[PDB]
């Protein structure tokens, strides 16, 4: 199948070389048929031009499309809505801290003068001051970092003492994190605990950890790897850095356009399903060759769906193509079944890249604009407040500059 | 008077939970910051109508000692409501610069103050229309610390002037 | 010649490398004398490029010292020869435009360093989950019936 | 590529060729061009992991190589670091090329550019009426006037003042009066 | 080589036992989730940054 | 003539289109459940999953009938076949009808168009249509890169032929 015997065969093998799949095997074949002195001048220019230069062109065109589309009236309006919501949340958090300080002073003055209720409320206020402290932050980070170390040392043929040590340490850490979650919910309040999304993730992870402990008690063998997700709480190490704003705004933009991300991952799923069903029709049951039945077949739906997913990721799509050609009669009469794989690796390589680069660019540009705008507003408000207080007592990236220019053009 | 009488206004009508608590946090900051230098007194006499007149002269003899006086009034929700009076108190304005965050504050403050949401937001908007010059101090800050430091700096400047 | 360790071409190139090492260590002593060592700022060892040049020259000198043709150690001499590959990494401090390109690349790396940390943490989490799944299970026989 | 090819020669260059491994007559480290071909193969991801496994410690060394054991577990770092360093440098080159042409990639049909200038050059072949119909002291001040009509900096005397200011900002290299000569013709 | 790693992962019976083709096919979800995250999402996050 | 065209438009009330969505998902599940065997063999469950087809073709004919009588067909400049998605549904249901012709050459190819039924999820969920158009509007500029790729492929294919 991989020969230059014909213009159609040559087109097919050059296309398979473009995708950089089995392109060195073709080069090695021309290194055996002829000398190796000149074959690289055909394949390395081929890879560079049709694979690295064309990917560069696609990236540039796609990024320009994303830049133009970002600075449109409705997309800009949605971003301004998100920015306004973030500013409102900041102001509301500050004022809530104000009102809680008022709570504390009122409770103190009332205690100096329902006794059970007052004691309970003062204890609740002490806990809410404790869970918000910088010492609680670091003790929880140390507990988490010690927990990841415990699961990092799990290996094959670990000592029996280590297995039991980590078995009991998992219980210790689960109890400590349940205590930490209960303390945070009591101090902050269950409505305010679930206010930040990362506490929602922590609650979900602790629930999953309890469920995994129960299931391991029921069925010892099965491990879901859910207790490992507590390692994601090391992402708070970023709160003591000047990079919390960017990463937090990235997560804010992701959670904002989550109903557009999930509906993007479902159109990809539907296209994968459609191509899996089409491959089931074309090659379903026809991969039972002599001496071998490939695991990458289209016989069932799980098999077809995995085969289509693997062709989308691009790896070894050519071997599946050779099987799908040889299943319809070989080179003589089955070579028009390569259009399935050509279409699936063309309109799947670039729709994957389109969708995921669109998600990444939209959300990272939203995060950039959010953090830049909050810093700009902070500095402008600082200047205004300093000037008024004195009154009463007496670079940029190419992307950002082009985005500003497109904003002026659209207005 | 020798020392201008410190009075807070700006979140919403007095008596309501959010306004009372924000103003009480500011008052407690002033009290534990200016202890021995400021006076906190609760007043039930409508200064805007100037039993009413009995308290104003009491305010002078607090203010006639070269010491700052802070007023816990309960009937003034306007700067011009005290413009016709001879006392002329300092109007420190705690500006919530957006009705949305104030509405969220009201909703968060239990369920009792939510039933008076419309009138309280209307009063906040009423204070919003007032020109900024009618208020002596504008407190746009979101944090307690920033607003308290702004007010404390202004009070230090006033103390140095007087 | 990676394979013909005793070929005449390698014998000629070892004398050539003698010449290049002589030139490099001469320039080394010139820089030491002129700029001055780490005892003050604005001198040698204040730049990582200077440290790179020094380690290249020192490694070449150590390899020459070990070249007694006694066979006592073989891995050390080969690794010290491999240390020579930083030698073309000298033409990048010398060229201003190559240095500008390198600094742009390093700035891009610094720009993506925060998400690189997140990526590495997520991959560590998936590595730990994959160990909890497939630990001790990737064993097989050449006889698929056992 | 040069650095990694030299290191590949010096560490993995004496591994014995084996057609049943990934160090073959085709994919060895035995010369600069062979090592550099191997690195290009790995950059495009052509079973680079199998090459790295064939480059590990305790491989059969070459018949003519004086060493007894050839290959090393340095291959893990060699191949992993080459993979992400090469990917990162590809990405930096790609983004540098894209951001060089980011004006063209975000070009709008309504806004002008090199295409409008080329079209007015073709107008040379009166014809200005037809071009203005087809639109989006001989040919240079006319181009300045076309830019004035497209983008906007009395009103016209202020425009001339801004044009002279820009010309003073962008004074040519060793010209007597090049842009200033166009200014007297571009004033109207 | 990721299809071979996926094949070894699904055809994985138990600790210190040999493979069994078609066993534990639900463990393909680990590599599907992995691909959606690192090759697809995170790599494009780097490209965007 | 027009007596029911005034009434069948209310038949597009949300429970009806949600029932259509549910039957579409059921068709997708039935398609997923099928297993293909080499040389004419059929699993016992494939017989049931092949006998369940006429229900799906009937329900899709029912939606087509409602959408053509309540709406127009081509004429009124707003109609059934003038919507790009309804063309796909019309093709699917028409080939479903042709799949019950009792002939020879139909089955091998008219069973293949049965795989466009999952895209009836997109055709029935307008939010998925909006997201799909957002995807596809960023790939119209890439058609020119497609021309460049095809030109490069022809150039290197001709060189490979020569050599
Ligand atoms: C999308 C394409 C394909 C999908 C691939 C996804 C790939 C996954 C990668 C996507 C995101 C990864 C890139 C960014 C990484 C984040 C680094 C910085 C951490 C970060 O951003 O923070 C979280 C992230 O929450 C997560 O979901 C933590 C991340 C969990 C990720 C797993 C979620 C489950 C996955 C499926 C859903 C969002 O920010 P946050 O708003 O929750 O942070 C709060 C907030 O700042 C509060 O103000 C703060 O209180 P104070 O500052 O004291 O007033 C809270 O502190 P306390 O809890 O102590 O009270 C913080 O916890
Ligand atoms: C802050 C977070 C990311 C903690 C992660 C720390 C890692 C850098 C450390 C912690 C535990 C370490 C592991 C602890 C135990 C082992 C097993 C060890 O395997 C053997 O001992 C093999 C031979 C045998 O079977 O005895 C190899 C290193 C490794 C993975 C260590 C490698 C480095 C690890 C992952
Ligand atoms: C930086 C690009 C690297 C690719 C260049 C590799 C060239 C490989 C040629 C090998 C074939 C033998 C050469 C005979 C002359
Ligand atoms: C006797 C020669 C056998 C091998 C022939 C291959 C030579 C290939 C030369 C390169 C062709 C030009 C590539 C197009 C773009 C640079
Ligand atoms: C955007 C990516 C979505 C891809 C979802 C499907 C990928 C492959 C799933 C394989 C499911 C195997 C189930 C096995 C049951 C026995
Ligand atoms: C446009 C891509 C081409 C893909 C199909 C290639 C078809 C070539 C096969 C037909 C040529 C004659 C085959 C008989 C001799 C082996
Ligand atoms: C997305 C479009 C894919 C279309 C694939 C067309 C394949 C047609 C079947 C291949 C020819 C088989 C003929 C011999 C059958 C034994
Ligand atoms: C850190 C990885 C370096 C090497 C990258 C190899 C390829 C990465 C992308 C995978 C291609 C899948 C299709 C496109 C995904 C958006
Ligand atoms: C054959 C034996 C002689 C070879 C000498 C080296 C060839 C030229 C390389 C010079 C590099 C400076
Ligand atoms: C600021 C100067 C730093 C010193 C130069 C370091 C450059 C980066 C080198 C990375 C690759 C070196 C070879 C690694 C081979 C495994
Ligand atoms: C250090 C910077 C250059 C990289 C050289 C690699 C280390 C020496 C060779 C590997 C060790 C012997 C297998
Ligand atoms: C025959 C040698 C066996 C393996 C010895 C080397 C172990 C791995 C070395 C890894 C070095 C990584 C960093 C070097 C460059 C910074
Ligand atoms: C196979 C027996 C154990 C081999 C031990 C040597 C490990 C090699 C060093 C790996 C260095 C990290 C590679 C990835 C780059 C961060
Ligand atoms: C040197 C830091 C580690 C490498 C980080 C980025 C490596 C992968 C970037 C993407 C490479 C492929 C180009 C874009 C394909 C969509
Ligand atoms: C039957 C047990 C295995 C089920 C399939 C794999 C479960 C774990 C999938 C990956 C979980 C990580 C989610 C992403 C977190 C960053
Ligand atoms: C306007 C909407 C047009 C939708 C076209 C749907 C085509 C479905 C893919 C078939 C291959
Ligand atoms: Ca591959």
């Amino acid at each position: 199948i991989t020969n230059f015997d014909n213009i159609l065969f040559a087109i097919l093998t050059v296309f398979q070389c473009i995708t950089m799949e089995g392109w060195t095997d073709i080069l090695y074949n021309t290194n055996d048929a002829a000398g190796n002195t000149w074959n690289w001048l055909y394949f390395i220019p081929l890879i560079i031009i049709g694979s690295f230069f064309m990917l560069n062109l696609v990236l540039g065109v796609l990024s320009g499309e994303f830049a133009k589309e970002r600075e449109r009236v409705e997309n800009r309006r949605a971003f301004l809505k998100l920015r306004r919501q973030q500013q409102i949340e900041r102001e509301l958090n500050g004022y809530l801290e104000w009102i809680f300080k008022a709570e504390e002073v009122m409770l103190a003055e009332e205690d100096r003068n329902s006794y059970f209720r007052r004691k309970e409320k003062m204890f609740r206020f002490f806990i809410r001051r404790m869970v918000k402290a910088q010492s609680f932050y670091w003790v929880v980070l140390c507990v988490v970092a010690l927990n990841t170390l415990c699961v990092a040392m799990v290996h094959y043929n670990q000592p029996r003492r280590l297995t039991t040590t980590l078995y009991f340490a998992e219980f210790v850490f689960l109890g400590l994190f349940l205590t930490e979650m209960s303390l945070k919910m009591y101090g902050l309040g269950p409505r305010s605990y679930f206010r930040s999304s990362f506490n929602c993730f922590d609650f979900g992870v602790i629930v999953g950890s309890v469920f995994e402990v129960v299931w391991a008690a029921i069925k010892p063998g099965s491990s879901f790897g859910i207790s490992v997700l507590r390692a994601l709480r090391l992402l708070r190490i970023f709160k003591v850095t000047k990079y919390w704003s960017s990463l937090r705004n990235l997560v804010v933009s992701l959670l904002n356009s989550m109903k557009s991300i999930i509906s993007l991952l479902f159109l990809l799923f539907l296209f994968i399903v459609v191509f899996a069903l089409l491959g089931m029709q074309l090659f379903g049951g026809q991969f039972n060759f002599q001496d071998e039945t490939p695991t990458t077949n289209f016989d069932t739906f799980p098999a077809a769906i995995l085969t289509v997913f693997q062709i989308l990721t691009g790896e070894d799509w050519n071997a599946v193509m050779y099987h799908g050609i040889e299943s319809q009669g070989g080179v003589s009469k089955g070579m028009f079944s390569s259009f399935y794989f050509i279409v699936l690796t063309l309109f799947g390589n670039y729709t994957l890249l389109n969708v995921f680069l669109a998600i990444a660019v939209d959300n990272l540009a939203n995060a950039q604009e959010l953090t830049k705008d909050e810093e700009e507003m902070e500095e402008a408000a600082n200047q205004k407040l300093a000037l008024q207080k004195a009154k009463e007592v007496a670079a940029r990236s190419v992307w950002e500059q082009r985005a500003s220019q497109l904003r002026l053009q659209n207005l | 008077p020798s020392m201008r009488p410190i009075i807070l206004v700006g979140p919403s009508l007095k008596g309501y939970e959010v306004t009372d608590m924000m103003q009480k946090a500011l008052f407690d900051f002033l009290k534990h910051r200016f202890d021995g230098r400021i006076s906190i007194t609760r007043v039930t006499a409508d200064i805007s109508l100037a039993e009413v007149q009995s308290e104003i002269e009491r305010i002078f003899e607090l203010a006639r000692t070269l010491q700052l006086v802070a007023l816990d009034a309960d009937t003034i929700n306007h700067p011009a409501q005290l413009s016709k009076t001879s006392l002329a108190p300092i109007i420190v304005y705690i500006k919530i610069t957006s009705p949305k965050v104030l509405q969220r504050l009201i909703k968060s403050r239990g369920k009792s103050q939510s039933k008076h949401l419309n009138v309280q937001i209307a009063a906040s908007e009423k204070l919003a229309q007032c020109p900024p010059e009618m208020f002596d101090i504008i407190l746009d800050e979101n944090q307690l610390e920033d607003a308290c430091e702004h007010l404390a700096e202004y009070l230090e400047a006033y103390w140095k002037a007087t | 010649d990676p394979v013909r360790t005793d070929s005449p071409r390698n014998n000629a190139l070892k004398y050539l490398d003698y010449i290049f090492t002589g030139v490099f260590t001469f320039e080394m002593v010139i820089k030491m004398i002129d700029l001055g060592l780490l005892l003050h700022p604005g001198a040698y060892f204040r730049d990582l490029w200077n440290i790179l040049d020094f380690i290249v020259v020192s490694g070449a000198l150590v390899a020459f010292a070990f070249s007694g043709s006694k066979g006592k150690d073989i891995n050390t001499i080969k690794s010290l020869r491999v240390l020579r590959v930083l030698r073309p990494l000298k033409t990048i401090k010398r060229l201003p435009k190559l240095k500008a390109v390198f600094d742009c690349v390093v700035n891009s790396l610094k720009n993506v360093l925060n998400i690189l940390i997140v990526y590495m943490l997520f991959m560590f989490i998936f590595a730990v989950i994959a160990v909890q799944l497939f630990k001790g299970k990737f064993f097989y026989c050449t006889d698929e019936s056992k | 590529f040069f650095i990694y090819a030299i290191i590949g020669m010096q560490v993995f260059g004496n591994i014995a060729l084996d057609d049943d491994t990934s160090i073959n007559r085709h994919n060895n480290f035995r010369t600069f061009l062979q090592a550099l071909m191997l690195l290009f193969r790995s950059a495009t991801g052509e079973a680079w992991h199998e090459i790295m496994l064939s480059c590990l410690s305790n491989q059969a060394c070459d018949e003519q190589a004086n060493a007894t054991e050839c290959g090393s577990d340095f291959a893990y770092f060699y191949f992993v670091s080459f993979i992400f360093l090469c990917s990162f440098l590809m990405l930096n080159l790609f983004v540098a090329v894209i951001m060089d042409n980011f004006e063209y990639l975000t070009r709008d049909s309504s806004i002008l550019g090199p295409h409008h200038l080329d079209e007015f050059i073709r107008v040379w072949a009166n014809d200005m009426f037809e071009m203005l119909k087809h639109m989006s002291v001989h040919f240079t001040s006319t181009l300045m006037a076309l830019i004035r009509t497209a983008l906007e900096i009395t009103k016209q005397h202020q425009c001339d003042a801004e044009l002279r200011k820009e010309i003073s900002v962008v004074w040519a290299n060793l010209p007597q009066k090049t842009l200033d000569l166009l200014v007297p013709p571009h004033k109207p | 080589g990721w299809p071979m790693v996926l094949k070894h992962s699904v055809d994985a019976t138990y600790e210190e036992q040999g493979p069994s083709p078609g066993y534990r096919m639900e463990l393909s979800i680990f590599y599907v989730v992995y691909f959606v995250v690192f090759p697809f999402f995170f790599v494009n996050i780097f490209v965007a940054l | 003539n027009v007596v029911r065209k005034y009434a069948k438009r209310i038949t597009e009330w949300p429970p009806f289109e949600y029932m259509i969505l549910a039957t579409i998902i059921a068709n997708c599940i039935v398609l997923a459940l099928e297993q293909h065997l080499p040389d004419g063999d059929k699993t016992p469950m494939s017989e049931r999953l092949d006998d369940t087809e006429p229900y799906f073709i009937g329900i899709f004919c029912f939606e087509a009938g409602i959408k053509i009588i309540a709406l127009g067909f081509v004429f009124h400049k707003g109609s059934y076949l003038r919507n790009g998605w309804n063309v796909m549904d019309f093709v699917v249901v028409l080939t479903g009808i042709l799949a019950t012709a009792g002939t020879d050459f139909d089955l091998r190819t008219l069973r293949a168009v049965r795989v466009l039924r999952p895209l009836k999820l997109v055709s029935g969920i307008p939010s998925l249509q909006v997201v799909l158009k957002s995807i596809m509007k960023a790939m119209v500029p890439l058609l020119q890169i497609g021309l460049l790729l095809f030109f490069a492929i022809l150039m290197f294919a001709i060189i490979g032929l020569e050599f």
